[PDB]
């Protein structure tokens, strides 16, 4: 029954949300440690914001000078390997989060490196201060955990078996990918479409989107993946829409071709959609289809999908469509 | 060859004997049938004298019937030759019984026609015997006319014609006997040649396979054989070059290295060193066979087992420790004669190994794992003359063996090791035995497959021209038989006779148009086309049959001629023509034969009945009209039965031989395909000359095969990063994916080796992740060193490319040297090509003492490609020597 089972792996760059996709898929169809990781994520977020108050070359204006000992406390405990969790620290963190200077510093998060789930947990200081509740599944999906090795999750939906393969995305972990390049049904490439503004945390020079494009170029022309027919999963669509709606940062500012680019005739007419978000998503998708088609031979094909890993309805719809694709593909026409 | 030809006679005797079994059975029916009608003719009982001789004659045929069966079962066939004589004399004597006494008063001349044809058709007597047997009856017919002068009174003339009637039986009879015997000779000769070729190719196939199976155990050779046959339609979807590796458990690994190799290497030259190495390692191979090991490889001065790899054993490490004790004992034995101090050290470990082959050229069985590395380190520990039984093995054997505390500290303290003829007769017999009820029809002798019968029909009749000649002579003789016979319309019957004799000659020239070279090619092609297709020959064979019958009956139609029995024998003289026509099918022969009797049955009843009546009253005698028409169809019955059975048996033998020839050809084709597969594998395993030398005799007669060369370059290529890359987790099966990547690297190297640019370079072996190749082994000038340098540069380029395709960095350490080597096989039982010398050790040392990504080279004898790094000054193993490094061509 090995042939009946389908093997799928999530190859993508760092912080691409593939682990979040795996978690959402797991809870779609089938403790205190998770609480600890939420606390650690919020901890890292607030410590990085406090550090970036002064680390950036352009100084960020502060709040009322009297409310500064809080900044000193966050700076002091940040160096401590075992960060404390007293109510006073949570009061400090809330005081920073309500401050307008800290808000402005957070609005410039693209200059430095910070987890994308910072604001969700920062809005949760008041509820996390009591340290007596259990976060919901949605708050569980906001957790940020580094994936070192490769992991497998057995799956079973509508009497057919599926195999999951979560792998790392950092340049140090890309050497382990070859360990599972044999007899794989399809590749689910995940790309953070909203990371066009930031840069990778390993070199601090190349764009995250440019790194993802290079990774996709390497995967598409791989000699051991000549006939694998990858599937493309654009992620963080809501974040991209929010960033393009704010107007602070633009795709043209990091990609000159975007300004001249125009929306294609074929499009998805979402009722709650703007021309700007459509042109951005279609520019990204057209870039990926261009890099795929330039080397296209007809042996393998790519099917781009727009996905938001946070909400479960988009996940289940895209998963149903991709399941139809994988069934047709296992048909081996 | 009198022995082979006599052997053919023994085979030929049985097939002809099967024909006389029914004919002796046919004869006893003839006596009783004639006896019965004579009894029914007269109410009074016959003469008691009449019954006694026929009683002897009708009883002896039973005896011969019961005598042929026992002799066939007997290996000897002397009585089969006698049975033909016993049968012939019995029927030949019948003439004396009628001529002098009473005997078989029925028939007469016609009965002699039946037997005189019989002694050339079914009797297993040879051709020379047939003439004597045939002449005996013919000369005794001369005795018959003397003992029966009233027969000459019936016809004062035509007595010469009576002899002529019996002359053509000899003429036509030898034609059937000679051609049928000749065709049997070809069938026996062919089936003797085909089995000779099959046995010749089987011994070569078993000898070729026995060398392939000497290395490369069966459980991977089967996989390779299945792979090369292309079991599926196509393998157009492949991403990796595939591997032949498997994982095993509960195995033990031995190791051994000479402690003082370098001290004795400089003392004596290469030849003596190779001699001692071979002696020790051959004794060691014998020990390994004795103690259930199987050696994997011999590298330098190293030798290592795998315990219970292809088959499991409860005490797997026991065999390793026992043969290690044997190692120590053999080292002590060779320590005698105060020759040297080549004592070694042994390390043993037990665990799990991955066994298989890598690459596309020079496949060799190897084992890769972490535990074999533990065994290698245990051997490298030290204390020569003592074994290492580290915890993974001491708890394995038993607590019954006492061992010391183990090494104190000799190796790096990492990972916490925790030390502590007759065939041809059965060839013919099984043909009939299997085909008793098989593809051939039980009676029609027709193959079930339409194509099988069709491909039989396309076979040309090689005696068609000669066979049609026979029909001309007999038709010519009936013309001479009747020409002197009187008739009213002598000329009008001759005009038709001229037309009929021309009608046969018309087919004769058409069927000999190819024989007539002077005639145009178009006519010649038609003659070939006639025999090319069976149906076109069948109608001609049927046609020529009719002309003999039309000529034999038209004389009677002219009669409204006082000798009506002599005109009947002309039809008998036409029934032989059907028997002459061997190739035409049996059931088709019966249909045309049934026409002859039916017409004669219509011409022997009321029509021309009065012409028989005037013959009855003239002869009168004692109720002799039972020898007339009452016996005329009686003669026709036996003649028809004999001719039909002759045709049936001939076709039976022919179809059997054809079917067996087809089966043998199919077997030959399959065996040839297997030979091709084995040849391909053997070519992939070993070089050409070594394989040729080891294929024939002298595989073990010459214990050492070796050869000395003067100008040979040696290269090594190592990948130090693969050890760090290699890891045995659960996601990858046990490191199988790492070995797949290694196989991909080695296969890329091997494919690069196949370019026409690198013809002087041959890959010797691979040592784990190391690649070894030599230059200019076969002299057929210092260009081969340049070829080796270009090969090293191409290896660097290939490793860079595959690093780009993957997502990790790999670096190559290249070591080159040039000098004189000694190339030969060190193991007689398992042939592994290898080279030795001082330049080999220098190359290995230069590879070991080097920097990754750079090529280290000895004294630069070439100016074509520019080098650099002259001031490197690497001490190596021999002595300090400063020489350069190797960049690109420019
Ligand atoms: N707002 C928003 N957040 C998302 C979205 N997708 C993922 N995230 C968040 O981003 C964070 C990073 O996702 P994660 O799954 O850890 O990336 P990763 O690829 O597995 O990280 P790595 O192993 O390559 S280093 C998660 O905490 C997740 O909550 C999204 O579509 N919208
Ligand atoms: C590729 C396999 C791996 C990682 C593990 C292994 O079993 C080896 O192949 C052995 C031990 C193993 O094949 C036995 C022979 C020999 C020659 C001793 C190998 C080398 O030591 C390899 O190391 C090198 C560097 O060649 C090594 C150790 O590398
Ligand atoms: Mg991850």
């Amino acid at each position: 029954v090995y042939r009946a089972t389908h093997r799928l792996l999530l190859l993508g760059a760092g912080e691409s949300g593939k682990s979040t996709i795996v978690k959402q898929m797991r809870i779609l169809h089938v403790k205190a440690t998770k609480v600890q990781d939420i606390k650690n994520n919020l901890k890292e977020a607030i410590e990085t914001i406090v550090a970036a108050m002064s680390n950036l070359v352009p100084p960020v204006e502060l709040a009322n000078p009297e409310n500064q000992f809080r900044v000193d406390y966050i700076l002091s405990v940040m160096n401590v390997p075992d960060f404390d969790f007293p109510p006073e620290f949570y009061e400090h963190a809330k005081a920073l989060w309500e401050d307008e200077g800290v808000r402005a510093c957070y609005e410039r998060s693209n200059e430095y490196q910070l987890i994308d789930c910072a604001q969700y947990f920062l809005d949760k200081i008041d509820v996390i201060k009591q340290d007596d509740y259990v976060p919901s599944d949605q708050d569980l999906l906001r957790c940020r955990v580094l994936t070192s090795g490769i992991f497998e999750t057995k799956f079973q939906v509508d009497k057919v078996n599926f195999h999951m393969f979560d792998v790392g995305g950092q340049r140090d972990e890309r050497r382990k990918w070859i360990q599972c390049f044999n007899d794989v049904t399809a590749i689910i490439f995940v790309v953070a479409s909203s990371s066009y503004n930031m840069v990778i945390r390993e070199d601090n020079q190349t764009n995250r989107l440019q790194e993802a494009l290079n990774l996709f170029k390497s995967i598409w022309n791989n000699r051991w993946l000549r006939t694998i027919s990858v599937i493309l999963f654009l992620n963080k669509q809501d974040l991209l829409a929010e960033k393009v709606l704010a107007g602070k940062s633009k795709i043209e500012d990091y990609f000159p071709e975007f300004a001249r680019y125009t929306t294609p005739e074929d499009a998805t007419p979402e009722p709650g959609e703007d021309p700007r978000v459509t042109r951005a998503k279609y520019f990204i998708r057209d870039e990926f289809l261009r890099i795929s088609t330039a080397s296209g031979d007809g042996r393998h094909y790519c099917y781009p999908h727009f996905t938001c890993a946070v909400d479960t309805e988009n996940i289940r719809r895209v998963f149903n469509d991709c399941r139809d694709i994988i069934q047709r593909m296992h048909l081996r026409q | 060859s009198r022995d082979l030809e006599r052997l053919y006679q023994r085979y030929f005797l049985g097939q002809r004997r099967k024909s006389e079994v029914v004919m002796n059975v046919l004869d006893v029916l003839t006596k009783l049938t004639l006896l019965v009608l004579h009894l029914s003719l007269a109410s009074a009982p016959m003469d008691p004298l009449k019954g006694i001789l026929l009683g002897f004659f009708t009883g002896i045929e039973v005896v011969i019937c019961a005598l042929v069966v026992v002799r066939k079962d007997t290996t000897s066939h002397t009585y089969l030759q006698y049975s033909g004589v016993v049968t012939w004399v019995a029927m030949t004597t019948q003439i004396l019984a009628a001529g002098l006494g009473y005997g078989l008063l029925g028939d007469g001349i016609g009965y002699v026609l039946f037997t005189l044809f019989a002694t050339y058709s079914m009797l297993p007597l040879p051709l020379t015997w047939a003439i004597l047997a045939g002449l005996g009856t013919s000369l005794m017919q001369v005795v018959l006319q003397a003992v029966i002068p009233r027969l000459a009174v019936i016809s004062i003339n035509q007595v010469v014609a009576q002899a002529v009637l019996f002359m053509c039986m000899n003429t036509a009879g030898i034609f059937i006997s000679y051609l049928s015997d000749r065709a049997q000779r070809q069938a026996f000769l062919e089936t003797r040649r085909c089995v000779e070729a099959r046995l010749r190719l089987e011994t070569e196939n078993q000898r070729q396979e026995r060398l392939v199976l000497s290395v490369l155990p069966r459980f991977v050779v089967l996989e390779m054989i299945n792979d090369m046959t292309n079991v599926e339609d196509e393998h157009l979807q492949h991403q990796f070059h595939r591997i032949y590796i498997h994982r095993y458990e509960n195995v033990s690994i031995l190791f051994a290295d000479v402690k003082g190799f370098t001290n004795l290497s400089t003392t004596l030259s290469a030849q003596e060193l190779v001699r001692m190495l071979n002696e020790l390692f051959a004794r060691f191979d014998r020990l390994a066979h004795e103690h259930h090991c199987l050696r994997i490889k011999i590298l330098g001065d190293c030798y290592y087992c795998v315990s219970g790899l292809p088959e499991p054993r409860q005490d797997h490490a026991h065999c390793c420790v026992e043969m290690g004790l044997s190692m120590i004992k053999t080292i002590r034995y060779v320590r005698s004669r105060t020759k040297h101090d080549v004592d070694m050290r042994i390390g043993i470990h037990s665990g799990s190994v991955l066994c298989g082959v890598l690459g596309l050229r020079k496949w060799q069985f190897d084992v890769w794992s972490w535990d074999v590395d533990i065994a290698n380190k245990l051997e490298s520990g030290g204390i020569p003359g003592r074994i290492h039984i580290s915890k993974a093995t001491l708890d394995c054997l038993n607590g019954d063996y006492n061992v010391e505390e183990g090494h104190g500290k000799e190796r790096n303290e990492f990972l916490r090791k925790h030390n502590i003829k007759r065939i041809e007769h059965t060839i013919d017999l099984r043909s009939g035995d299997k085909l008793r009820r098989e593809h051939i029809k039980p009676f029609s002798l027709m193959f079930k497959d339409s194509s099988l019968e069709h491909k039989y029909s396309q076979m040309r009749d090689e005696v068609f021209k000669s066979n049609l000649v026979c029909a001309f002579i007999v038709l010519l003789f009936i013309t001479a038989i009747q020409s002197l016979l009187p008739s009213s319309r002598v000329m009008p019957m001759a005009i038709q006779f001229s037309i009929l004799i021309m009608l046969h000659s018309a087919l004769v020239l058409i069927t000999t148009a190819e024989d007539y070279k002077c005639l145009p090619l178009v006519l010649r092609k038609t003659c070939c086309w006639i025999n090319e297709t069976y149906l076109a020959r069948n109608v001609i064979i049927f046609a020529s049959i009719l002309i003999n019958f039309l000529g034999a009956i038209l004389n009677i139609l002219w009669c409204d001629c006082s000798y009506p029995e002599y005109f009947v024998f002309t039809g008998v003289l036409a029934m032989v023509t059907c028997a002459v026509f061997l190739r035409l099918n049996s059931v088709l022969k019966l249909a045309v034969l049934l026409i002859m009797i039916a017409i004669y049955a219509l011409l022997t009843e009321t029509i021309y009945a009065g012409l028989f009546l005037r013959y009855d009253n003239l002869n009168h005698s004692g109720e002799d009209f039972l020898g007339t028409k009452e016996a005329s169809l009686l003669l026709m019955a036996m003649f028809l039965l004999a001719v039909f059975y002759h045709g049936q048996q001939l076709e039976y033998t022919a179809r059997l031989d054809f079917l067996w020839r087809v089966q043998a050809k199919e077997e030959i084709n399959e065996m040839k395909e297997l030979r091709e597969h084995n040849e391909n594998m053997l070519r992939n395993i070993l070089p050409s000359h070594v394989a040729r030398h080891f294929l024939e005799k002298d595989r073990d007669n010459e214990e050492l095969y070796s050869q000395s060369y003067d100008a040979v370059g040696v290269m090594f290529a190592s990948i130090p990063g693969f050890a760090d890359f290699y890891s045995q987790t659960e996601m990858n099966n046990q490191g199988v994916e790492c070995l797949r990547l290694l196989n991909e690297i080695i296969a890329d190297f091997d494919e690069l080796l196949g370019e026409d640019r690198f013809q002087d370079i041959e890959k010797i072996k691979t040592i784990g992740s190391t690649y070894m190749a030599v230059s200019g082994l076969s002299p057929e000038k210092w260009g081969h060193l340049c070829a080796l340098a270009d090969f090293s540069l191409a290896l660097t380029e290939s490793i860079q490319e595959i690093n780009k395709h993957s997502f990790n960095n790999f670096e190559l350490r290249i070591g080159i040297s040039h000098g004189s080597v000694v190339a030969g096989v060190i193991g007689a039982k398992k042939p592994q090509y290898d080279i030795w010398g001082k330049t080999v050790n220098l190359a290995s040392r230069m590879d070991s003492t080097g920097v990754s990504g750079r090529i280290q080279v000895p004294e630069e004898t070439y100016l074509i490609l520019k080098d650099q790094g002259f001031a490197f000054d690497y001490r190596g193993e021999i002595y300090v020597k400063g020489i350069s490094e190797q960049e690109g061509k420019i």
